[PDB]
RNA sequence: UUCAAAUGAGAACUUUGAAGACUGAAGUGGGGAAAGGUUCCACGUCAACAGCAGUUGGACGUGGGUUAGUCGAUCCUAAGA
RNA sequence: AUAUGGAUUCUUCACGGUAACGUAACUGAAUGUGGAGACGUCGGCGCGAGCCCUGGGAGGAGUUAUCUUUUCUUCUUAACAGCUUAUCACCCCGGAAUUGGUUUAUCCGGAGAUGGGGUCUUAUGGCUGGAAGAGGCCAGCACCUUUGCUGGCUCCGGUGCGCUUGUGACGGCCCGUGAAAAUCCACAGGAAGGAAUAGUUUUCAUGCCAGGUCGUACUGAUAACCGCAGCAGGUCUCCAAGGUGAACAGCCUCUAGUUGAUAGAAUAAUGUAGAUAAGGGAAGUCGGCAAAAUAGAUCCGUAACUUCGGGAUAAGGAUUGGCUCUAAGGGUCGAUCAACUUAGAACUGGUACGGACAAGGGGAAUCUGACUGUCUAAUUAAAACAUAGCAUUGCGAUGGUCAGAAAGUGAUGUUGACGCAAU
């Protein structure tokens, strides 16, 4: 996952079952201040959602991960 | 994706308000009977299609090249 | 048309192990045209100056021939392990060591 | 198989999180007497039946 | 050591099966070492990893066979496993036979050295398997024409 | 099936190289439906299991991995319910 | 969601073509009609794609005592878009027996052939854009290294009863004639709305925004499924190279994949599996059980009987290699180019030649069932069942046969005696 951090600008966040793409989209705006590109969801063998965001090319993935400490 | 042929067309294509990029592809080809010439592409890159004009004239490429808008990003090869 | 081939052997010919003059007879007796060999009828010209191997044919004559030859001529002298044929361009070759 | 129902998905992945050692430091509780998980299954001797 | 996911990895970069793919056996430590794919293309690069020629399978003798048949060798009688129909079909010889003299009809007529009604009734022929080919239609048309 | 090297306390059985062979395209090749459910991948590791062996494993321990407006489901109706 | 450009209107809702019809566009409510979705199987023929085979050339590799201008390998082009490309069908001119045209296959024409000139469907192919900047094959340089940098070439043809598959026009067959719906479009119709200082078209072009939810790893089987198991069993389907040959047969090879099944030593008896035998040839045995013999192809020859279709590969004979030649059978325009098919003749050998592989024993009669077909999963495949044919029985719907505890309930019946039901 961190590997798609500095390379491909994308942040990797695990959410909740009953969210779909709309609203992971809008909470990642509302609680980091950043835009989304696009939205890639998955449903883990494990039970747990895991999406994939990628932020547009005017913010830096790296940066966020870092302002939110890992 | 589309050809384009006519040279007044390209240039109102180049100032269509939504075209940003383009490229210039030259292209080392030999002709019907002779030895081998300059070849260059002009591509405009739109919303929804890329345009390609192709002239085989290096004399002519030239001046096309300086009559490019100067707000157009262009790409060399 | 004519074309012309020109092998560089100027590597093999500096250490002292090859011998231009006997490499260019022997394209002389063993290149066949229309046939046998021996036929060399104003259709085949081969010409050395110490460094390079130029030959000039108008008949059926190709890259994959000439380095046919002179793979066979370098097994011959036992000679392979060392030198090499190689195309630098279009029908311009010549001789790694 | 690989087309499989959300009902299937969710019942496979409560198996493979149950599929587990017991913890060590368990059996260092006051009146402690669970050596093994008694409950673990393998994939190929006992099935789920679903 | 283990390089058995190596040969794996080296096999799917290389582009062949892992039939085809030499791990050195001097460079064992250097190959261990090589977890990622970035790493085996470098030991392709360097020579490490090679990648075998394909065994050859030469058509020489196919194709000197196939000269001695073009010269009428090796067709007796006992070569021979299949009936004349199996080997060629009678309704293929036919066939060619028919549009060979139909075409040849159609030529004449619109050439102008046969009229239709010379070719209708040589239209009719033909299909009857009146002319065994076209040398016999040629023939029998020089005598309808000089009677 | 054979020779050698590497690893290891320990090698007929693990890895690499060499050699001899087989499947011979209706395959011992390359993908799937149903069914199974993490067996997939890496690292560590050999008490039990692989009716010999074992340093190997579909075993044991700890982690990683399945991304769709266009592929399916979803919609339609069939015998029927 | 919306704007601009274009088109159209003062003859308000476009023009051209004799026509088939053409186009960048070029109002259309209710209601109605039509099309698409939408369909069996087999046979040969035409065409396309991939594969196979092959020539020249530009690279790399193998062999080289001798021979081989040689053996192997790389030379690729997606969705999409523009122009163009068609058997069939249709239009105009014209008016046919001295009937013509025409398919491998016999069908078409005064209800308008042949012929000349046109229109259309775009399966499909060609060129170009996508696109060489990718991918592929090589050469020359740096170097623990994050590992790259610079160069070239990637071209032009042939062939076909080939293989696989798609498709087109046809033909054969039925007491069998081989789904439905969602959904999309066109037409008929003319309710309304509309121009002159102005409007409509989002079925013409360009531009703007969004597209949720769940599945997606891997095995798919002589170890991941089911059989108590890492069981020689069972379990649906797609892709398919070269040679031999009729062949998806057997046998050998390339790509790819495996080399797994407890081992070592020895070679008694008895076994299991695979084989060979002098002379005799079913004397063996309930019984020719088992085994042997026959076997491909070409040519010759073929009885009783028969429902005339068969019997039939009846029976019974001959030939088959290799090599060097000869004759005949074609395409495009005298010339030039390209396919394996058949027949024949010399020469040659330890008389061998479908040289391995592959591959019918036959005949004269009796009992019985007509035939193809079907059943006792795990001891019986039959003469048993079924079958077409034949005959009998019931019934005209307030009905026959049959179902249900009942019912404002059902099957035959989307049926009607050339039918349904019962033997
Ligand atoms: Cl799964
Ligand atoms: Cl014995
Ligand atoms: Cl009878
Ligand atoms: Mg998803
Ligand atoms: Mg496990
Ligand atoms: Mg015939
Ligand atoms: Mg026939
Ligand atoms: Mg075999
Ligand atoms: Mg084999
Ligand atoms: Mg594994
Ligand atoms: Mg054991
Ligand atoms: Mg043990
Ligand atoms: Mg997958
Ligand atoms: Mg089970
Ligand atoms: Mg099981
Ligand atoms: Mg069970
Ligand atoms: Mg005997
Ligand atoms: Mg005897
Ligand atoms: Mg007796
Ligand atoms: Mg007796
Ligand atoms: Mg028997
Ligand atoms: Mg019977
Ligand atoms: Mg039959
Ligand atoms: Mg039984
Ligand atoms: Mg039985
Ligand atoms: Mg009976
Ligand atoms: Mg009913």
């Amino acid at each position: 996952a961190m590997k798609k951090v500095e390379d491909g600008n994308i942040l990797v966040f695990q959410v909740s079952m009953k969210a779909n793409k709309y609203q992971i989209k809008k909470a990642v705006k509302e609680l980091y201040e950043v835009d989304v590109l696009k939205v890639n969801t998955l449903v883990r063998p494990n039970g747990t959602k895991k999406a994939y965001v990628r932020l547009t090319a005017d913010y830096d993935a790296l940066d966020i991960a870092n302002r939110i400490g890992y | 994706a589309r050809e384009i042929t006519d040279i007044k067309q390209f240039l109102e294509l180049t100032r269509r308000a939504d075209v940003k990029t383009a490229t210039v592809k030259i292209n080392k080809k030999l002709n019907k009977a002779g030895k081998p010439f300059r070849q260059t592409k002009f591509k405009v890159r739109g919303s929804s299609s890329l345009y390609t004009l192709v002239i085989n004239d290096a004399g002519k490429a030239k001046k096309l090249i300086q009559s490019l808008p100067p707000t157009l990003k262009v790409n060399r090869l | 048309i004519a074309k012309t081939f020109t092998v560089d052997v100027s590597s093999p010919t500096e250490n002292g192990v090859f011998d231009p003059a006997s490499y260019a007879k022997y394209l002389i007796d063993h290149i066949k045209v229309e046939g046998a060999v021996g036929n060399l009828g104003n259709a085949v010209t081969v010409t050395e100056d110490g460094t390079v191997v130029t030959v000039v044919s108008t008949a059926k004559f190709s890259g994959k021939y000439l380095k046919y030859l002179t793979k066979k001529y370098l097994k011959k002298n036992q000679l392979r392990d060392w030198i090499r044929f190689v195309s630098t361009k279009t029908n311009e070759y010549r001789l790694a060591f | 198989s690989s087309h499989k129902t959300f009902r299937i998905k969710r019942f496979l992945a409560k198996k493979q999180k149950q599929n587990r050692p017991i913890p060590q430091w368990i059996r260092m509780k006051t009146g402690n007497k669970i050596r093994y998980n008694s409950k673990r299954r393998h994939w190929r001797r006992t099935k789920l039946g679903l | 050591a283990n390089l058995r996911t190596q040969k794996r990895l080296a096999a799917s970069v290389v582009g062949v099966g892992k039939r085809k793919v030499w791990l050195d056996p001097n460079e064992t430590s250097e190959i261990a070492q090589a977890n990622s794919r970035n790493a085996i293309r470098k030991l392709v690069k360097n020579g490490t990893i090679v990648k075998k020629a394909v065994t050859v399978h030469s058509k020489s003798r196919t194709r000197a066979h196939a000269q001695s048949k073009r010269e009428g060798r090796h067709s007796g009688y006992g070569k021979r496993k299949g009936t004349r129909e199996a080997r060629l079909p009678s309704q293929v010889v036919w066939i060619r036979r028919l549009r060979v003299l139909r075409r040849l009809l159609a030529k004449y007529r619109d050439a102008g050295k046969i009229d239709k009604h010379l070719y209708h009734v040589l239209y009719k022929e033909s299909k009857g398997n009146a002319f065994k080919h076209k040398r016999a239609l040629v023939e029998h048309i020089i005598q309808a024409k000089a009677d």
